């Protein structure tokens, strides 16, 4: 099922970042090693074919760039706090040596000095000079922008790299342009999705008849008649536009850069706008009309941008009321056009921008210290409660209840009894990691009032150095953490919430005229059932897929440490499961009751990113975009590498197939037609003329 | 073409036209709803019922009153009962038989083979031979 | 849901195949259809004559009832269901699997969701949305009018001697005596 659309639909882009150092390779002379993308803890060391694009490999090394130097080649990397050091081979990333006592040696990587040696630029034009007898061969007109000459090799495989604009690199050879690269997309912070789509009675009888009959007459000719009747014979662009597959993804990078990526056509760039905000923090649609964007900056400015089919225009820039650094922004009610802005130093500002050209409102903020909650009344914010952790506890994962279209009100059993799943909208789930007992606690807080309603602690020697995560479904919660005691393996835990566990009961949820009041606390309280599963590989992050109507299974989708992305349907993670010995001839169970199966093995069919490397960075997001053709949903991974693809958790049942056997069906119909047409005269003549004996 | 086949062809054309028009109208009530991000009845109905009534009158005007020719005589003299169906009471069935100059018992009455041989030997003698 | 122009290649071929296999079934049952001495057929004929004089001719023979009996006694003494429906279920489950074909206009109950939606592995889709096999489950029942309209159509001696002795005075029918009353009972 994969090999037809293996690389066709997958949408992977490679971003190397702005290059910091370019080291030549002693062997395979048209190859270099690029140190790029610095941060406080690591850097990105890649290998690059210099007479092409075609990044060869990438690795995130946990050393700062100033700690990475050559030998006295062999690329010695030495920590400074300790003396842990690693010597890695060039031309193959082999860990040649490792040690703790002493580094072998270092040499500081030399500065360019490309002036006075090979280059002179006078008349907005670049001349390459021999060292002596400077005859100035291979002159080239400069590009529009020009920052510096990144790399230059003078011997037989001549190659030249220019850092033309701030983020663009141009590569020439013996001079004709050979390749061009752009790393403006190195870190995506927030996204927004833009959709593209198509666009007395007797007089009605006459106009309809005339237009239909003329339409038939015009298409009457152009055998071609049978193929026009066939309706099988095609351009895929109208098919993709009809199902909503084609879309524009609007991304805000970590620096100030908005851009639109074509969700089909392998991510060609439709338009790019360069802001001057110096960091972007969030991005929103201003109104339901989906024409304007509001962009918040780190230093406190906000911008209003008009999105058009052509290159957009930055129609407004202005500061906030208080010029402080912005931590985060929450979108309030759509129609009132409000935003709650949390500044670092933890100060909250209500913001009412423009028209976009008791009815309490409740908010919830979370930190590593706890969950806080707020109430917005009379255009002012007021602290309402607090749930703060102790000195040795630290909250690690938190998730909210996503709004979901309600298709069925209860899960139905075999013998046709129904459990009436628990559907209360104002819930949040979070994990508290406690040292001094080595425990992980799960809490399901009621966010309007602040009741806990569930606590569930695990003591199986959790590690706390390996990533932890939680996701909240329609009526269930699934969280993941690493643990040592049963076996040292990644662990998933799923809890499912029901109104009452007796097979037919609405203990509460009186639905006739009650008009529940949640702020009093009168609501019904849940009951729950929980299970744990073991997974082989370390799960970096998790999400749940979306569709137009939330019918198909939710397909918990996971990004692993490798960068590989794998999903499993929620049907496999079944609470209320049994060990498959007690599932046999248990009439009460379900339709197609899945067994318990605690050990989950990895299935290579479901691994998306079949052969893609997909280094997704340390800070990444998994997002899901619904489409029409409800079997299919789009999933994208944003981060250092941006990637997009389509998944079908329940199989593809709306679109019939790309492998339908039409010819065999027509052959069967034609065989039946001719055998009838040939056997009819025989039976008619023989039996009718013999039975009457005329 | 008399009224029944005319009404069949007209009913078929009208029903196909109304079906295609309803196909078009109901296709662009979901596509147009999707184009707005999930946001011609009367004439079509009257045309559809007109097609239906045409079909029903085409099925009913396919019944013609029974009219006969006499077996004995040779003038037209159409012997019409003014009925649409055939009677179930044996009295009226044999009545409509007797108005024609035939007898349904047929062979038992005439005994065809014996009188056949006698008359075909006779037919050579008579004047028309 | 939003299904995409698979109505034609599923609804039309299935209906065509059911009509054509019905016609073939009728023709094959016609062709397949599902004593040699004269004495054998003669005795069968005399047996049938006794039967009809019991039932048929024992009504209006009022004077002749007595005379006959001496002469009488002196002279006397489901693959069609199983084959094609299984074949069609086999063909439908082979070619048309794992699809949603249409929604019925009337709401069924959930066990019909179990029966009809075998292709799909969802759990809350609907009862009204059906796979392709449902189109067969209706087309079996409702194809009778179409078939009508296209034109289609659908040891020994002792026993009868005992009944000959039984029928002597069993019933002498009151006919050719009351007939004047019944003629005067009508034609008024
Ligand atoms: C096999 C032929 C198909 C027959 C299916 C029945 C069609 C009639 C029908 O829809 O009635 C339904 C069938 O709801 C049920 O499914 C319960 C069945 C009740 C009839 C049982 C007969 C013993 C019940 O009537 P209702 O008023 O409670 O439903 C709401 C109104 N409605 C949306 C239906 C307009
Ligand atoms: C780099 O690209 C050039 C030209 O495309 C090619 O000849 C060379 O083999 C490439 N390097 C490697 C290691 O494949
Ligand atoms: C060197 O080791 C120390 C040990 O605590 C660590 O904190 C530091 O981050 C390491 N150096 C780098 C560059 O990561
Ligand atoms: C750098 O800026 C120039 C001028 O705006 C523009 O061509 C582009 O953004 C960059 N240069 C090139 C050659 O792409």
């Amino acid at each position: 099922v994969f090999s037809d659309d293996a690389f066709i639909t997958d949408w992977q882009l490679a971003n190397l970042g702005p290059w910091e150092k370019v080291i030549p390779d002693s062997r395979d002379r048209n190859r270099v090693l690029i140190l790029s993308n610095p941060t406080e803890t690591s850097c990105l060391v890649s290998s690059f074919n210099v007479s092409s694009g075609q990044i060869l490999f990438r690795n995130v090394l946990p050393f700062t760039i100033d700690e990475i130097q050559l030998d006295s080649n062999a690329m010695v990397c030495v920590n400074s706090s300790s003396n842990h050091w690693q010597k890695y081979d060039l031309h193959d990333w082999f860990l040649l040596e490792e040690g703790v006592d002493n580094a072998p040696s270092t040499t500081i990587l030399p500065q360019s000095s490309y002036l006075n040696d090979q280059v002179s630029i006078k008349n907005n034009e670049l001349h390459i000079l021999d060292e002596q007898s400077k005859l100035a061969e291979w002159k080239l007109e400069l590009p529009q922008g020009f920052n510096k000459v990144e790399y230059f090799h003078r011997e037989d495989p001549l190659a030249l790299v220019l850092n033309v604009n701030d983020t663009q690199y141009m590569g020439f050879s013996a001079l004709i342009p050979v390749w061009q690269r752009d790393e403006w997309l190195t870190n995506v912070v927030d996204y927004a999705v833009l959709d593209v789509f198509d666009s007395s009675l007797w007089n009605a009888y006459w106009l309809r008849l005339t237009t239909n009959w003329n339409r038939l007459i015009n298409l009457l000719k152009e055998p071609g008649r049978v193929f026009t009747k066939l309706l099988a014979l095609k351009d895929t662009t109208v098919s993709d536009l009809k199902f909503g597959f084609a879309k524009i993804l609007i991304v805000l990078t970590h620096d100030g850069f908005i851009g639109g990526l074509d969700m089909v056509n392998k991510g060609q760039l439709i338009w790019k706008l360069d802001l001057e905000i110096d960091q972007g923090v969030k991005m929103f649609w201003t109104d339901k009309n989906h024409d304007e964007l509001v962009v918040f900056s780190h230093d406190g400015h906000y911008l209003t941008i008009e999105v058009t089919k052509d290159q957009p225009i930055i129609k407004s820039r202005s500061p906030l009321s208080e010029r402080k650094t912005v931590d985060s922004v929450i979108r309030l009610n759509e129609h009132d056009h409000q935003y709650l802005i949390k500044f670092e130093d933890k100060d909250h500002l209500l913001f009412k921008l423009n028209p976009g050209k008791s009815s309490h409102i409740f908010v919830t903020e979370h930190d590593t210290n706890g969950i806080y909650g707020y109430i917005i009344e009379n255009d002012t914010v007021k602290q309402t409660w607090k749930k703060a952790v102790n000195s040795k506890e630290k909250m690690v994962a938190y998730s909210k209840r996503e709004t979901t279209n309600l298709n069925t009100l209860g899960i139905t059993l075999g013998d046709k009894s129904v459990l009436y799943k628990y559907l209360y909208p104002n819930l949040a789930a979070y994990l508290i990691a406690n040292e001094e007992h080595h425990t992980i606690t799960f809490n399901l807080i009621d966010t309007i009032t602040g009741e806990i309603l569930i606590t569930q602690e695990h003591k199986d020697s959790p590690d706390f150095r390996f990533p932890m995560d939680i996701v909240f479904g329609e009526y269930w919660v699934v969280y993941s953490y690493f643990s040592s005691e049963p076996v040292p393996e990644q662990k998933l835990v799923v809890v499912e919430l029901y109104e009452s566990l007796t097979p037919d009961e609405r203990l509460s949820n009186s639905s006739d005229n009650f008009s529940y009041d949640p702020l009093t606390g009168h609501i019904n309280k849940p009951q729950f059932q929980t299970k744990q599963f073991i997974f082989p590989e370390i799960i970096k992050t998790m999400s749940i897929s979306k569709t137009t109507d939330d019918i198909t299974t939710k397909a918990i989708v996971m990004e692993l440490e490798n960068g590989q992305i794998t999903y499993i349907p929620k049907l496999l993670l079944n609470a209320r499961g049994k060990p498959a010995e007690e599932m046999a001839k248990d009439k009460k169970k379900e339709f197609m009751a899945t067994p318990y199966t605690p050990v989950i093995p990895i299935n290579d069919n479901f691994i998306i990113t079949h052969f893609r490397n997909l280094l997704p960075g340390s800070d990444s997001q998994l997002i899901s975009i619904p489409t029409n053709l409800e079997s299919t949903s789009i999933i994208c991974d944003l981060g250092l590498d941006v990637f997009c693809t389509r998944i079908t958790p329940s199989g593809q049942f709306d679109l019939m197939s790309p492998t339908f056997e039409k010819g065999k069906l027509l052959i069967t119909i034609f065989v039946l037609l001719v055998i009838t047409y040939f056997i009819r005269p025989s039976v008619s003549n023989k039996k009718l003329k013999s039975q009457w004996l005329i | 073409s008399f009224v029944s086949k005319l009404l069949y062809t007209v009913s078929a054309l009208v029903l196909f036209h109304s079906g295609f028009s309803s196909y078009e109208f109901h296709h662009l009530l979901k596509l147009n709803s999707l184009n707005n991000a999930q946001g011609l009845p009367k004439d079509i109905m009257y045309e559809t019922y007109a097609g239906l009534i045409l079909f029903v009158l085409a099925v009913f005007t396919s019944f013609e009153k029974l009219q006969y020719l006499p077996i004995e005589s040779n003038d037209g003299k159409i012997i019409s009962q003014g009925n649409y169906l055939k009677e179930i009471a044996l009295n009226k069935a044999t009545n409509v038989d007797n108005l024609i100059g035939s007898n349904p018992n047929g062979e038992i009455i005439f005994t065809p083979s014996f009188v056949d041989v006698h008359m075909k030997r006779k037919i050579c003698r008579e004047w028309a031979s | 849901l939003l299904d995409d122009q698979l109505k034609y290649w599923v609804l039309l071929p299935i209906s065509i195949v059911m009509v054509l296999t019905g016609v073939l079934k009728q023709y094959i049952m016609t062709l397949i259809t599902g004593a040699q001495p004269r004495v054998k057929l003669t005795e069968w004929q005399y047996l049938q004559w006794a039967q009809l004089l019991i039932g048929n001719g024992g009504n209006l023979s009022s004077d002749a009832f007595a005379a006959k009996k001496e002469f009488l006694v002196k002279d006397l003494t489901n693959m069609a269901s199983f084959i094609p429906q299984t074949i069609i279920m086999w063909w439908v489950n082979h070619f048309f699997a794992g699809f949603i074909l249409m929604q019925l206009p009337f709401p069924l109950t959930a066990k019909f969701k179990e029966m009809l939606q075998t292709g799909i592995i969802c759990q809350d889709l609907d009862v009204r949305w059906v796979s392709s096999i449902s189109w067969y489950f209706i087309s079996v029942l409702g194809l009778n009018p179409v078939y009508n309209l296209i034109g289609l159509n659908d040891q020994v001696d002792k026993a009868m001697h005992a009944m000959a002795n039984d029928l002597t005075i069993i019933q002498h029918e009151t006919c050719l005596d009351n007939v004047e009353q019944r003629v005067l009972k009508q034609y008024m």
